[PDB]
């Protein structure tokens, strides 16, 4: 029995299942005989939604599109794990500027993480997600190592990010040590360092949360790290 | 006669329903296919904002095709800009896209497989495709800095040149995916002539556009032929008119096909047409992606400038990016003055297929319908935008 | 209060060169030269010279002159962990070294156990090297230590250091200190709830405390670590004596890490009895 | 018997102490017969604190400052109601940004707004907050004016701010109606209307939360503002 | 349904300059050039002409001209409100007037009632003169009713028009029209929750609907309101009825507000169900 | 001796720390004063951002005196980029401070009536203070857009002209002002006279830094003469040398006084030292700050540019920003480049009176010590930044 799996995609960009198809030497094996995707018409000929065990839900969600909404809805009903796949989905990345007006739907104005209209589950905030981590989740999933995906689990109330997440949640709270993590995982390059804390460039900003994500002063996942280094 | 609907339509990017008029005999009589994808609206997104922005928020169009949209946008405010990028640069964005084109072509393989490689190779198919992106997005990634989304194409040119190390690693690592690439094309192509999809599935008489054989050409997109219409004044069902979410842009007052097979058509003397010819020119389209992207490697002076210095002013002059994408002819226009995009819009190449796709669906019965869809390799996200 | 380890032990590079340079034993200089020289790494990120005197940047190191050019500790902020994409992205490094201060270290590991925003890198970390860190300073805080106390400049420091109990400076021919207690409160405050003296996650750890000067106390961990620097020893490119042989030795190494750990322990606690947010 | 009330400047700039006392025609008269200001040595001889029914705290709080901490705790103790002064005490506002580095005090680096780490009552966003605004809620605690101060006490749990609230509040969530209200308010003029939606030039925010209190969808004092207009 | 008021009229403006511009009876602009000519007010925010066809910038007008400049309705966005303190600082205006619909007359009422982070405006608004309002679009939506619906185009529009179940447009020699109804969907979704039909917080609202064509439906409110309006009449700059006299009259006025109401509260409904945030 | 601790000192912005070593008489033998208010560190947050950001966050330095850092922050950043601003811009950054003068010497005046005014005059001085700030804020607030954090003073001039109305209100009530203002400052004066403070209270041989008399003059600022040094190798007592705030500047390599007495020694032939010269300098320049402020009221075209185009990259040049606050000579310094600041530093008032005025007390009864340092008007938010 394989675990039975929803590719659902919103208001995304579908970079996210990009993302996971880019785990080249596993994929045959991944979709043949490790899961199950049983849903989602970007690579699935159903048009009558199932039940399954994990929704992976790409892209937030337009509050002025009916079929959306309701899609949202019957995941929800239909899963018993929503995972917000990608931080569109997880925190709104950049269509937070989403402000409307535009042909051929100008009333199309307003996109939100899917958290504000549901209950999610867990998380892999990334725009896109790295392939590696992709992999991961589905693996632990897979094994039911819960204690790595607890993080995962967290990550589903970090719903509003942007970079100066560094600074409101790090910096001023007299946590931050000049690493430089937050700027190597930067996938826009919107952050530098200057004399030792990091520099946004909002212009870059995505809003999509990695930076604070990544910080090894956000959270301490310190027996999962040693569990893998031998320690 | 009665209604076919579809919808979404399945194995493509993004959601777009399919209407079909069929009559007793379940023939296509009247076929039209439109976005249903909401509008996150990035033309308006990046209006008002400045000139760096919208490089990183349109590529975010499309996480199959981030590439070209990139490539168009900082080609639209170079322009605008009065820019002249160092040889460099523009090798490295040629190189960026021809490699990007490999990827691309290989993810719709991917999409179509169900409907054309038998059960007993579909492991070989996946595990081949999966081997061609990998290969090709070594150089997306070490050249662009993200292999989906990259940050590295900038306003001037690029972020920084590569080194001789990563110069003739890629360089091996194509020249060595040639005979792959060359089987899989060679796989793919009796594949889809193997279904046997009936002769002149998909046949049509309208124009294909195409700037250039493969990077893209502004001086070839004449806007003396361009028009732009909404869909309420092209769609004959007013309930559909109002619930299609793309625009309508034409090249003189038609509806055209964009792709490799408009490319083909305009730059390689190819000369078949339809459903077959279309997955065909795509294939085909590999070899010469990944050709191009091996001499630039070759060529590339790893110790010049990639990027030009700029002021970011500008003059309020209309500038213009052409890029050939893998699916079509993508073009952004964009408006710099005052150090903000004053204007911009963008003409994604399946917002330009998406009114000939319907109407090709007719002739022939409702089930080619979905076949005909797929043979644009359709991406919803980038048609609305 | 070491952490996990295979084996400690007293080691100085035998590079003529490299001891000229080095801070202390030469072991991360000679380290990554013998790596990259042997292909087991293609480049390393490291601490080069910046804009400013004794003020560093992280850059991609790809030959041994250039490992050589960023010998020697600078007590500020050099973010290296930010180049290690680069490194791997345009410089076209498929196998990386590093050096990291263990809050660095902590970093890397946790985006290599969880990498959400980060593709293609965690795997081609091959050798990270760390070096033991009891403090970092911002770069005006060492200019009042060496412009204001001790009444130099920063371009007359031929080189710094800190050990038995004082900060110490190099100039063209003098040496001048100052205690090391009259730094306090000058370091990042980032610092106070920091556990990890000995770099624990690293590959291999190395510092100058437990052992005499121009000698380094040399802790491997990882099959990783221990192989390459068993690898390195093999081929006579360091000397190496046992810990338990050496002066100091081990007992000042373990007390100085049980300090930094009581300290870091109460700072922690006083961090929640304030409500404010602790990762530890 | 007049309300004993409190100044303590934190790390402020004393802007909203100023702005109180451009009251111009009535200052006299507050200082003199209206108020008692007991303490706070900006305006006042005293090196004890006594106790207040009001304080009136300025400015954000360095974490690494052992005697502002100290005092806002003392404060704290000593009064009956906390009120942050201005968007430095109430969202920490352009002290956001601080990261240290700087002398006489390189490690000077942390500074959060006085409700990250005490009980606050009321607030008065603003930088800095209006001359009426400050005599508005001076008076309106004169006369127990609990339904005019609602918004102020609200107010208090709004501690983390910027420009960007204006999307993830409004715009996202498909309330914004284009009046230009927010644009109108910024005091660094860092809004301009772009097709009737407001655009935020961030190299101007001080994170002080004006735009979004000012905005008429985030809250809607209907009954108070027909009171005042006598409809 | 109607708010709180003195008094209702139909009223139209006496000055033929006005008459020709206006878009119903001239009382805004008719109502603000007098309070501007007897130093009522030193200026005035209004919706003046912007950089496309039918597509105004907020403005501030200081003589009869600019006011007149700005008469006309445009059926799209003009943050009026944004302009209001900037008409207090460098315009050096005092006594200001403003027109708003109702959505913008909330943002300023909540301003001078609560002016949080704004300084010395709120005492200085002297006449603010409330416009009807049922729907704003933005502009691509009027495009959409013009140049592809109706087959002309923003340039050939002379005179845009809402009223008895279309919405109009007049060009040099032609009157087109699309049901009101068809435009349902096209209108911003923030207009979905409103409540406010006559501007019930002006000091003067006035619109087309209850009057003829070419007169205006005008309610009085305020103290300012009703004096400055009545002073107005008495100078003989308008023309007035009493509303029971006139078709259609009162009763149309009141089932549209009614209906505004009725859908606004179930819209409202539909947002808390949802659990998405609403200050109504 | 014993030490008494004054922490912190009362009645100025901001919180500094005075100590003074007394004998058996209570007589100040040694007198330290240093700030203990923490570094916000404004030169180091603005550092690596745009220039836009600079005048903005800086001018948070301080609400008592917002005006000169914005015109120090601009006029550097302008110095550094090559600028020339219009003439209309330079008169109202001119306007905004003179009228800023007349403001924050009120405020002092405000601060020290409890140790002046007589009781029986109390309200009256309130009211007139009010009065004079009233007036003073219409220029402010309508010329610079807030009467305090002015929004509008920008890189390049202003961001606006103003109005013939508002040029004429302005002139009309600042030239109406005249009368009061010289009414006030000679009761002032005679208040302060009648404290009958002890002669020779807080007169030190230091010299005066003053650049111009009433704006500021970047020529008179002499980088061969300037110098910044710590506390640590400035205070003796090495407790309070690790707790001081500031910074130390030093011009001819001593300590200075800046301020009103400071520029009324240099530009206008005053002749009076120690405390009750201070007070007086102070005051007699509310005149020179009100007149100055009317004239330019007169002078100004009000269609007139007011801003400079300008090309906001940089070329790596050092820029001066040298303006006469309210308090004396605050000078920012900036370096552009990259479209980044590089490099910034401010010399604040407060921060050059700092090592001036604790020594001043010595000499005379502790109880003096403080009106010694009321007489500097510190800002210690300004000194500290
Ligand atoms: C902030 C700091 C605090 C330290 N405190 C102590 C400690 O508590 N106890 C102890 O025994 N040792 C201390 N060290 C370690 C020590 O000074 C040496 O760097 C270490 O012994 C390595 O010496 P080596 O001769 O083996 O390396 P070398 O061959 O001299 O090479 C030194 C390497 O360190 C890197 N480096 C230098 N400065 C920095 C920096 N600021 N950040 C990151 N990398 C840098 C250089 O790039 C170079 O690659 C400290 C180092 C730093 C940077
Ligand atoms: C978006 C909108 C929706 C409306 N819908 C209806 C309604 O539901 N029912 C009804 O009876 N009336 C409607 N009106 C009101 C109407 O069209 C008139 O503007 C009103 O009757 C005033 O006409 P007048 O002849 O008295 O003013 P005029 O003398 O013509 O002056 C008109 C004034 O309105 C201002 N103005 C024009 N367009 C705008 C805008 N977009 N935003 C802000 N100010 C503007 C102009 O600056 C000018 O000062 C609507 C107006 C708008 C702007
Ligand atoms: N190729 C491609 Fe995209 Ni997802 C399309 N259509 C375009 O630019
Ligand atoms: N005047 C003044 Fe400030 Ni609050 C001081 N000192 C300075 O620039
Ligand atoms: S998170 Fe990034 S990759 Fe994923 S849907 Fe959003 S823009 Fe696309
Ligand atoms: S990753 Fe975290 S601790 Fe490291 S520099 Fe960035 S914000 Fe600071
Ligand atoms: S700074 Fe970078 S990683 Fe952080 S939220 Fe912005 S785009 Fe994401
Ligand atoms: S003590 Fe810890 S947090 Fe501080 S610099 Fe060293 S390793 Fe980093
Ligand atoms: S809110 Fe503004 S005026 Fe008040 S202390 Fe902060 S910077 Fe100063
Ligand atoms: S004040 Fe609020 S509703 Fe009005 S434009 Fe600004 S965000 Fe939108
Ligand atoms: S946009 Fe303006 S009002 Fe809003 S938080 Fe930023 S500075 Fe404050
Ligand atoms: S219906 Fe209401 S919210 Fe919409 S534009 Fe009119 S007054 Fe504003
Ligand atoms: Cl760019
Ligand atoms: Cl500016
Ligand atoms: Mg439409
Ligand atoms: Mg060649
Ligand atoms: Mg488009
Ligand atoms: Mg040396
Ligand atoms: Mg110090
Ligand atoms: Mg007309
Ligand atoms: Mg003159
Ligand atoms: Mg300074």
């Amino acid at each position: 029995a394989k675990p039975r799996i929803g590719y659902i995609h919103l208001s995304g960009c579908t970079g996210d299942a990009m993302s996971l198809t880019e785990n080249y030497d596993i994929l045959a094996e991944l979709l043949t005989n490790m899961v199950d995707i049983v849903y989602g018409q970007t690579l699935v000929d159903l048009w009558e939604m199932p039940e399954m065990d994990l929704a992976l839900v790409e892209g937030s969600v337009c509050l002025q599109d009916e079929h959306s909404l309701h899609e949202l809805k019957e995941l929800r009903e239909k899963a018993k794990l929503v995972c917000a796949f990608g931080s569109c989905a997880a925190t709104g990345c950049f269509t937070r500027y989403s402000r409307g007006g535009q042909q051929a739907q100008p009333s199309h104005e307003s996109f939100v993480p899917i958290a504000d209209l549901i209950d999610v589950d867990l998380a892999l905030p990334g725009c896109p997600p790295s392939p590696e981590i992709i992999a991961k989740t589905v693996v632990a999933l897979l094994n039911n190592d819960m204690d790595y995906l607890q993080p995962m689990l967290d990550l589903a109330g970090y719903t509003e990010a942007c970079g100066c997440d560094l600074q409101t949640k790090v910096v001023n709270q007299g946590l931050c040590i000049g690493c430089g993590t937050c700027a190597m995982a930067c996938q826009t390059r919107a952050l530098d360092m200057t004399n030792g804390r990091p520099e946004l460039n909002s212009d870059r900003c995505i809003k999509c949360g990695i930076c604070y994500v990544q910080c090894p002063r956000s959270w301490w996942p310190e027996e999962q790290i040693k569990k893998e280094l031998g320690l | 006669s009665e209604r076919i609907v579809i919808s979404p339509t399945s194995r493509q990017e993004g959601h777009a329903e399919l209407v079909m008029e069929v009559d007793d005999e379940g023939i296509v009589t009247k076929g039209r296919y439109f976005s249903i994808t909401p509008v996150r609206g990035l033309e308006k997104m990046v209006t008002g904002k400045a000139p760096e922005t919208a490089p990183v928020m349109v590529q975010r169009i499309c996480g199959v095709c981030p590439i070209p949209h990139t490539l168009a946008s900082v080609e639209a405010i170079d322009d605008s800009l009065d820019i002249e990028v160092p040889k460099a640069g523009r090798l490295l964005r040629e190189l960026t896209l021809a490699a990007h084109h490999v990827n691309s072509h290989a993810i719709h393989h991917f999409l179509i497989a169900p409907d054309f490689v038998p059960e007993n190779l579909m492991a070989d198919a996946i595990n081949s495709v999966s081997e061609i992106r990998k290969n090709a997005q070594y150089v997306v990634d070490m050249v662009a800095g993200e292999g989906i989304h990259p940050s590295d194409v900038r306003i001037g040119g690029m972020a920084d040149n590569i080194t001789e190390l990563a110069r003739k690693r890629l360089y091996a690592r194509l020249k060595q995916l040639k005979p792959k690439v060359n089987e899989h094309v060679e796989l793919m192509i009796g594949l889809i002539e193997d279904k046997g999809l009936p002769e002149g599935l998909g046949v049509h008489n309208q124009p294909t556009l195409a700037s250039h054989q493969i990077y893209g050409d502004r001086t070839k997109f004449d806007l003396d032929r361009f028009t732009e219409i909404m869909p309420e004044s092209w769609y004959d069902d007013p309930e559909i008119a109002k619930r299609a979410c793309s625009t309508i842009p034409l090249y003189d007052g038609r509806n055209v096909e964009v792709g490799p097979r408009a490319r083909m058509v305009e730059f390689q003397g190819f000369k078949e047409r339809g459903v077959v010819a279309q997955h065909v020119a795509r294939a085909l389209e590999m070899k010469t992606a990944l050709s191009r992207a091996i001499e630039i490697l070759d060529e590339l002076d790893t110790s010049a400038p990639v990027r030009a210095d700029f002021d970011e002013r500008g003059t309020g002059k209309l500038g213009i990016g052409a890029i050939e994408a893998p699916r079509g002819l993508d073009v952004h226009m964009a408006k710099v003055e005052n150090g903000k995009i004053q204007f911009y819009s963008a003409l994604v190449p399946t917002t330009w297929n998406i009114p000939t796709m319907g109407p090709a669906t007719e002739g022939f019965h409702h089930e080619y319908g979905p076949h005909v869809i797929r043979a644009y390799d359709p991406c919803l996200s980038c048609a609305t935008h | 209060v070491l952490g996990t380890y295979k084996e400690i032990v007293s080691a100085r590079s035998t590079d003529r060169e490299i001891q000229k340079l080095a801070q202390d034993g030469g072991i991360v200089t000679g380290l990554l030269a013998y790596a990259l020289d042997e292909g087991i790494i293609e480049g390393a990120v490291v601490a080069g010279p910046g804009e400013e005197f004794w003020k560093p940047q992280p850059m991609v190191a790809m030959s041994s002159d250039e490992l050589k050019a960023a010998a020697g500790t600078k007590y500020t902020f050099s973010p290296n962990v930010m180049m290690l994409k680069k490194a791997v992205r345009q410089y076209g490094i498929e196998k990386l070294g590093t050096v990291a201060i263990p809050c660095q270290t902590m970093g890397i590991r946790k985006m290599q156990t969880y990498p959400f925003g980060v593709r293609f890198l965690a795997d081609k970390i091959k050798l990270l090297v760390g070096i033991y860190c009891m403090e970092n300073f911002p770069y005006t805080s060492l200019q009042t230590f060496i412009c204001e106390k001790l009444g130099v400049s920063m371009e007359l420091v031929e080189k710094m250091d800190i050990g038995k109990g004082k900060f110490w400076v190099y100039t063209q021919d003098d040496v001048l200190t100052l205690p090391l207690k009259e730094t306090h409160g000058y370091e990042q405050a980032g610092c106070k709830i920091c556990k990890d003296y000995v770099a624990e996650l690293a590959d291999v750890s190395t510092g100058s405390v437990g052992s005499p000067d121009g000698w380094s106390t040399v802790i491997t961990r990882t099959d990783a670590g221990d192989s390459i620097f068993k690898q390195a020893v093999e081929a006579g490119l360091f000397e190496t004596k046992p810990i338990e042989e050496v002066k100091p030795g081990l007992g000042l190494l373990e007390k100085l890490a049980a300090q930094k750990k009581e300290k870091a322990e109460k700072n922690i606690a006083a961090r929640k009895e304030m409500g404010l947010p602790t990762p530890f």
